[PDB]
């Protein structure tokens, strides 16, 4: 059948947690 | 020519004491009671500040 | 058939634990 | 057929062990 | 067919070994 | 059937988060 | 058909080696 | 059926992000 | 059909090599 | 059916990015 | 059909290379 | 059907890149 | 059908590259 309001929010939340991991590897380094 | 100037921070003068009477009793006794556990020093002890 | 109150809470809890791992990699670094 | 009291407790225990791994990566860091 | 006293104890033992790995990453850190 | 405006934006967002991980490994090193 | 005295001992030995890996990560740490 | 202008650009973008990871491991080392 | 004297010795040897990896992570640590 | 000018260039580009990762691990070491 | 003199020697060689990796992690440590 | 001059060269190139990774882990160490 | 002179040499070369990785982890250590 079909209804995609919980498939959407779980997929949108998995890409959020994957994006959250990617921005936690960002470093503005502090050697010369 | 003036003498040497000591730069002094008052972060450890204990609670409830004024800088006047705290310095007054250190003239006399040559001892100054301090507080290494003031709320102003929670940063360096907990590892949050330098 | 169908009933999704335990599929939801297990999927919502897996995205919670994945989010919990992502916020545990966050560091406000402390070199100059 | 169907009975889900051992599928539930094993899935609830896998999300517990996954949550337990996520809270073991948490560090309140101690440089300035 | 069906009998689940060895599927249970092997699944209960896999979640035990997964839990054992999660508690071996726990550290009460010892810097200020 | 077919409709691809949520398959597109989820695939476009997964390649974004994969690109975000790749640019977080880039280092302009600072030894001689 | 069925006979499970070699499926049991191989599954019991895989959970043993997985348990052996989990107890080899245990550390009683020795900083203050 | 067939149309491959979004399969192409997503595959071309995945190989781009994989190439981006490979050039971020390149180091011109600076010991003697 | 069936004959299991080479399936046994290869499975027994895979659990041996997995056990060999687990005992190579064991450390009797030597700080106070 | 068949046409392989985009399967070729994507496979040729994946082996290029895999080769690019392999040459980025090469180190002419500089201790005695 | 069946003939297993090249399936045997490739499986025997994969368990050899897996065993070779396990004995290369063995360390007789040299702190007190 | 069959033609294997592009399956060969892609498989020969994948084993080349896997061999290239293996020779990049080789170290003639330089402590006593 | 069947012909195995290219399946053999690719499998023999994959076990070679896996063996090559295993001998590159071998270290004759040089602390007391």
């Amino acid at each position: 059948f079909g209804s995609g309001a919980i498939g959407y929010e779980f997929d949108n939340r998995y890409l959020n947690n994957q994006e959250m991991s990617a921005v936690a590897k960002q470093r503005l380094t502090s050697l010369p | 020519n003036w003498g040497s100037i000591l730069e002094l921070d008052l972060s450890k003068v204990p609670k409830g004491w004024d800088v006047g009477k705290w310095m007054y009793y250190a003239r006399v006794n040559h001892i100054a009671v301090i507080d290494s556990f003031k709320e102003g020093t929670i940063g360096a002890s907990t590892g949050k500040l330098a």
